[PDB]
């Protein structure tokens, strides 16, 4: 039972409420962003610099 | 006729205090007149008010009303306060009157 | 006009997703709390 | 089915609170309790060294604000009640690790 480990190893002592949600906030930043990022960018198919920079990129004059 | 009769009976109904179980005078905004008024209320009918005000408070908060079954009908709404009210204003106008003299 | 367009778009995004996970989270606190007054029960009992 | 000491279906607790309020009653009354383990098990020798610490109070006691007890003596210096007594109800079951607490309406909320 999940609800319970979290609640007894975490949830509990307000302490390590705290550590969760700092430790907590960092995972889900990393994780976060690196989805939205994905989905903007699959959402925009070569419109971006990204993906037209090798036209330009060490391969002209 | 009857006309003024079927008008407040209307008004009454579109009002809808009767839905909280609350009593004409129970929505009485409470000026000076009226605080003092209460104050002259035997036990029993005031503490009538308060439970009355205390339910309607706590459906207030629930957003909801109470059964139609519940609903104080136009004709046994009773005006516990207006006696004392009209006596409180009485003597206020009478002091009144009597100061400017 | 806006070069700022792309990455305002993108942070549009990020803004909505946030939004709707904290508004339910929190929408569930608020109920939680109240909970308490929301299924109250109350009685009048006089001596009578 | 006359030898069989029948076993009683177990009770639930619940963490809720009832209130009857009754502004014309001199002095107000307060009990809160959390569920106790029952009259088997040895940690109610625990509980009961728990009560001890914290134990109890009446505006009698002469031993005042130098009472060793701590909630004893804040009831002594700031008036926090008429008196106040912890307990450990056992049940073969369950039961009830509380206190209760006499106060004057207006001193009801620093005492809890
Ligand atoms: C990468 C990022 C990593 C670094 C970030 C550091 C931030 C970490 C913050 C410290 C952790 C917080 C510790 C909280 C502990 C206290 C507590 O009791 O919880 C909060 C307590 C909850 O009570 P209980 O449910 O009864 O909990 C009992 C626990 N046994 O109070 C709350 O509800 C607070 C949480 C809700 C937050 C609501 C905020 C809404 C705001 C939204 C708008 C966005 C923000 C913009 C900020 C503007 C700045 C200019
Ligand atoms: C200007 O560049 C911007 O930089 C941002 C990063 O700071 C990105 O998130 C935006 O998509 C990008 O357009
Ligand atoms: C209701 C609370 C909404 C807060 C939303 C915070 C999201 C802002 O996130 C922003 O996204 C940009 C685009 O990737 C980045 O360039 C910024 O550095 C970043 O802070």
């Amino acid at each position: 039972a999940l609800l319970r480990q979290a609640y007894s190893a975490l949830f509990r002592r307000t302490s390590t409420f705290a550590l969760t949600v700092v430790l907590g906030a960092v995972l889900f930043e990393r994780a976060f962003d690196q989805g939205a990022d994905a989905i903007f960018e699959h959402l925009n198919e070569g419109k971006l610099w990204k993906h037209i920079k090798h036209k330009y990129e060490a391969s002209e004059e | 006729g009857r006309l003024m009769d079927r008008i407040r009976k209307w008004y009454y109904n579109a009002a809808g205090f009767n839905k909280y179980g609350l009593m004409r005078d129970d929505t009485l905004y409470e000026d000076d007149d009226v605080k003092e008024a209460l104050k002259r209320l035997p036990e029993d009918l005031y503490n009538e008010r308060m439970f009355r005000i205390k339910r309607a408070l706590d459906l207030s908060l629930k957003h909801r009303i109470l059964p139609k079954e519940q609903w104080v009908k136009y004709e046994e709404d009773k005006p516990y306060l207006e006696p004392y009210l009209k006596e409180v204003i009485r003597e206020r106008l009478e002091r009144e009157a009597w100061n400017k003299k | 006009a806006e070069p700022e367009h792309d990455q305002r778009k993108r942070m549009g995004l990020k803004m909505l997703l946030i939004s709707a996970l904290l508004t339910s989270l929190l929408y569930y606190m608020k109920r939680h709390k109240w909970s308490v007054l929301k299924s109250r029960k109350m009685a009048y009992r006089p001596p009578k | 089915k006359e030898d069989a000491v029948p076993i009683l279906p177990r009770c639930r607790f619940t963490g809720s609170e009832i209130r009857a309020r009754d502004d014309a009653l001199p002095v107000a009354h307060v009990a809160l309790a959390v569920e106790g383990p029952g009259w088997a098990d040895p940690d109610n020798v625990v509980l009961h060294v728990a009560n001890a610490i914290i134990g109890r109070y009446d505006r009698t006691f002469g031993g005042g604000k130098h009472l060793s007890s701590r909630l004893a003596a804040l009831a002594v210096e700031h008036k926090l009640c008429h008196s106040f007594q912890t307990f450990n109800t056992s049940y073969s079951d369950t039961g009830l690790f509380g206190f209760h607490f006499v106060a004057d309406p207006l001193s009801i909320d620093d005492m809890m």
